[PDB]
């Protein structure tokens, strides 16, 4: 039951330093480990008992341990060190290897980049079958987070909404989509159909109707 | 190097089993601390069992004794995770690993495989309905509608078509099924002129599908 | 005096020499411990040792 609480995301420019914290009872008391995750690689010990680096990693990563706040420090931060950053430590015999909750560090190695939205009505042939979906698609935005809203007419549409996590595309933006599942006809009985996709505190909107 | 490679991941069904094994090199797998950890899409890590250089000791996560049996062969330089009676849960990618130090008080990991895939799942093997996406440059493209398992593959105009294709990462529905799109940007003035089909495979049900894409 | 940590972390960065014998201090100046595997136990493979019946610790005193 012993908790390790990390920030769900860090981000920052290259050359800075990037700091991960992680906070727990009495931590400073405790010798603390830290993974680094690599999207799609192997876990990789960066650091161990606070503040030792294995053979093989590179000098800028560094980490302290007190009190309650154990800290992973990389200097001169690379795109390369973009990863979800876990740290670990032991608690007891029935409670041998609690991890934090991973902190993903977002290294912004390029500019910002606004989104680009279509968004598609059901077909004929679906409307034919008795069911209804549109399609917003999103591409091409960088950092790679948006959200997605749905509205009918005016109003808000909370329900039978699935949308993608975003994705890395080979030009190293990212993708996102979402589906609005509707009853045929909800899709005629209302004028228009909007997706609204916000990043960066900026607003997309593409708007269809029967 | 040292050598971490995990297999027997797969797609099964709950109340379902698997048997994991890594086949370790480049240490001396007798002496070592081995340790199977998991990770569920979009969550961290968490740890699953570490076993003695002897098997003499062995500890489990609470969420998974009883189902999960840690086991290790070391003239094989081998580990095995025995899993039973799996629950969606259970879906994360697995990854074994070594550690260094002492199992009973102050041990790490140092070593870490890249990890094999196991998928729990109640959805049956299913086709796609696969629908166009009629243009309003223009954009055009299907809709690859309710599949299981992934993958599918799409290809325009029996591969002709290759460029300003987008074919986008599925969404996995709360029904357990997929959903992909594929979309296309072609001139406007063509449209009319020139067809425009997608070819999509889905290989697990033997399905095979070109809809032709046009303008109302 | 070292903490338990300090102690463990110890005996994790000399595993591959901890023997029978004493161990070299764990510091050049002041305070530090110096381990070993208890006698009895040396058939033990290392990675299952417990750390109060199988391991000795005992003080070194150092230039300050």
């Amino acid at each position: 039951s012993y908790v390790l609480t990390q920030p769900p995301s860090v981000s920052v420019a290259p050359g800075k330093t990037a700091r991960i914290t992680c906070g727990g009872n009495n931590i400073g008391s405790k010798s603390v480990h830290w993974h680094q995750q690599r999207p799609g690689q192997a876990p990789v010990l960066v650091v161990y008992d606070d503040k030792i680096r294995p053979s093989g990693i590179p000098e800028r990563f560094s980490g302290s341990n007190s009190g309650n706040t154990a800290t992973l420090i990389i200097s001169r931060v690379e795109a390369g060190d973009e990863a979800d950053y876990y740290c670990q430590v032991w608690h007891s015999s029935s409670d041998p290897v609690v991890f934090g909750g991973g902190t993903k560090l977002t290294v912004l190695g390029q500019p910002k980049a606004a989104p680009s939205v279509t968004l598609f009505p059901p077909s004929s042939e679906e409307l034919q079958a008795n069911k209804a979906t549109l399609v917003c698609l999103v591409s091409d935005f960088y950092p790679g987070a948006v959200t997605v809203a749905w509205k009918a007419d005016g109003s808000p549409v909370k329900v039978g909404v699935e949308t993608t996590k975003p994705s890395k595309q080979s030009n190293n933006k990212y993708a996102a989509s979402s589906y609005l599942s509707l009853t045929p006809e909800q899709w005629k009985s209302h004028r228009s159909y909007s997706c609204r996709v916000t990043h960066e505190g900026s607003t997309v909107e593409k708007t269809v109707a029967p | 190097e040292v050598q971490l490679v995990e297999s027997g991941g797969g797609l099964v069904k709950p109340g379902g089993s698997l048997r994991l094994s890594c086949a370790a090199s480049g240490f001396n797998f007798s002496t070592h601390i081995m340790n199977w950890v998991r990770q569920a899409p979009g969550k961290g890590l968490e740890w699953v069992s570490s076993i003695s250089s002897s098997g003499t000791y062995i500890y489990y996560a609470d969420s998974m004794k009883g189902r999960f049996t840690i086991s290790r062969d070391n003239p094989k330089n081998s580990l095995y995770l025995q899993m039973n009676s799996l629950r969606a849960e259970d879906t994360a990618v697995y990854y074994c690993a070594r550690a260094r130090g002492f199992i009973q008080f102050h041990y790490y990991m140092d070593v870490w495989g890249k990890g094999t895939t196991v998928a729990v799942s109640s959805a049956s093997t299913k086709g796609p309905s696969v629908f166009p996406l009629a243009p309003s440059t223009a954009a055009l493209g299907c809709l690859v509608k309710d599949y299981f398992p992934e993958p599918v593959t799409v290809s325009w105009n029996s591969g002709a078509l290759t460029s300003g294709v987008h074919t986008f990462p599925a969404v996995l529905q709360s029904s357990g099924l997929y959903s992909l799109s594929s979309v296309v940007t072609v001139p406007s003035s063509s449209l009319g002129t020139q067809t425009y089909i997608c070819n999509v495979n889905h290989k697990p049900s033997n399905t095979k599908v070109d809809k032709k894409v046009e303008p109302k | 005096e070292p903490s338990d940590k300090h102690i463990k972390e110890y005996l994790n960065k000399i595993q591959n020499s901890l023997s029978t014998e004493w161990s070299p201090c764990s510091v050049t100046c002041g305070n530090g411990i110096q381990v070993r595997i208890k006698p009895g136990s040396a058939n033990k493979p290392k990675d299952e040792l417990d750390y109060a019946n199988d391991i000795e610790k005992k003080i070194c005193k150092m230039e300050k």
